[PDB]
């Protein structure tokens, strides 16, 4: 549980 | 070895961000073909600086909004560095953001993975882009003994300041805090049905350490019972003595805001009868009703417990509370205090 995950494309 | 890249922005800069303020903002991925991909940038690179702005201690949400806010058609310069040794270990562990906040509003969890809170609770924020989107912060509750008791999602500051506006303090919804040692003698507020006896007692018996702060005149049409000025308090602090304050809960909050963080002791009553028994023993003259005094402290605990720094349970049969108050005060004095950053 609770992985960080990349931001959307900026 | 550093890289310094220079390119124009078109629609987006073309980067996915990982990490945060505790480790660095890292490039989690590059969109293909893009001018950023053209100029060398790749996965595993730490973004050190963008344009004129330092990215080495920026929270992830802030970095994302900054790159979003950059005008298209205009020139972007980026200092970066390949640090695969560290980006790889940003994947094994959650690690990204780390800083502390204080809540200045009540929130009820919108999900079982959420965290609820009252005013005055402190949190270590570990992720400013939960699930890679904006909306929530991942955070850890901090309470007794400064320990990490619970982990879960909360609103980001933007939604928080907005959720908090539906209560119209000088305080923001989330304030950045950090642990400091009081480099001065903290003012002391005492609540409960024995507070007035306690203030007089402390000042009378221990005048070398403690001093009562004088009340300003009474405002017309109130209750016939006055505020205290920051100047009156400051002048007592000015001579290594604890200022004893007979003030309202809001005055305590204004005092918290002006970074004077008073030691706030609630003397918790035994019962209605126990209050009378203590009254009879300590102030048999006083005309104050034991009934009202007991209801006042419960009403005050009901609505302002977040302002309490410590609590002492009153035992009517003895005056052990006094010795316990002396020690509680000195204890609180040597404590670390969560202070505005």
């Amino acid at each position: 549980e609770f992985k960080q995950t990349s931001s959307f494309l900026v | 070895s550093m890289k310094l890249v220079k390119f124009r922005k078109g629609d987006s800069v073309g980067l996915r961000l990982a990490g945060g303020n505790d480790v660095g903002i890292f490039v989690a991925g590059v969109l293909e073909d893009s001018p950023a991909a053209k100029e060398g940038l790749e996965e595993g690179d730490q973004i050190l600086r963008v344009n004129n702005v330092d990215f080495t201690n920026i929270i992830r949400e802030e970095a994302v909004l900054f790159l979003l806010d950059l005008p298209k058609g205009e020139e972007v310069t980026i200092l970066a560095q390949k640090k695969k040794d560290v980006y790889r270990r940003i994947v094994e562990s959650d690690v990204g953001d780390s800083f502390y906040i204080r809540t200045h509003f009540e929130y009820e969890k919108e999900s079982p993975y959420g965290l609820s809170f009252n005013k005055g609770e402190v949190f270590r924020v570990v992720d400013t882009l939960y699930n890679g989107k904006l909306g929530s912060w991942l955070a850890i509750r901090i309470g007794k003994n400064h320990k990490e008791v619970e982990r879960g999602i909360i609103p980001n500051k933007n939604r928080a300041e907005q959720l908090a506006s539906v209560q119209y303090t000088k305080f923001p919804a989330y304030e950045r805090v950090v642990l400091r040692e009081a480099g001065f003698l903290r003012p002391v507020t005492i609540f409960g049905p024995i507070a007035d006896v306690a203030r007089e007692k402390l000042a009378r018996e221990e005048p070398d350490i403690y001093q009562i702060a004088k009340s300003e005149p009474r405002d017309a049409g109130t209750d016939q019972r006055g505020i205290i000025r920051l100047h009156t308090i400051k002048q007592i602090i000015d001579q290594d003595k604890h200022a004893l304050l007979d003030v309202t809960p809001n005055a305590v909050d204004r005092l918290n805001y002006a970074q004077w963080y008073p030691i706030v002791v609630f003397l918790n009553p035994d019962s209605k009868q126990g209050v009378k028994t203590m009254r009879m023993r300590l102030c048999p003259e006083s005309r104050k009703s034991a009934r009202k005094l007991y209801e006042r402290s419960h009403k005050l605990r009901k609505n302002n417990h977040h302002l309490f720094t410590t609590t002492i349970n009153l035992n009517s049969m003895n005056d052990g509370w006094y010795g316990a108050l002396k020690e509680a005060i000195q204890q609180q004095q040597n404590q670390l205090v969560w202070v505005s950053e």
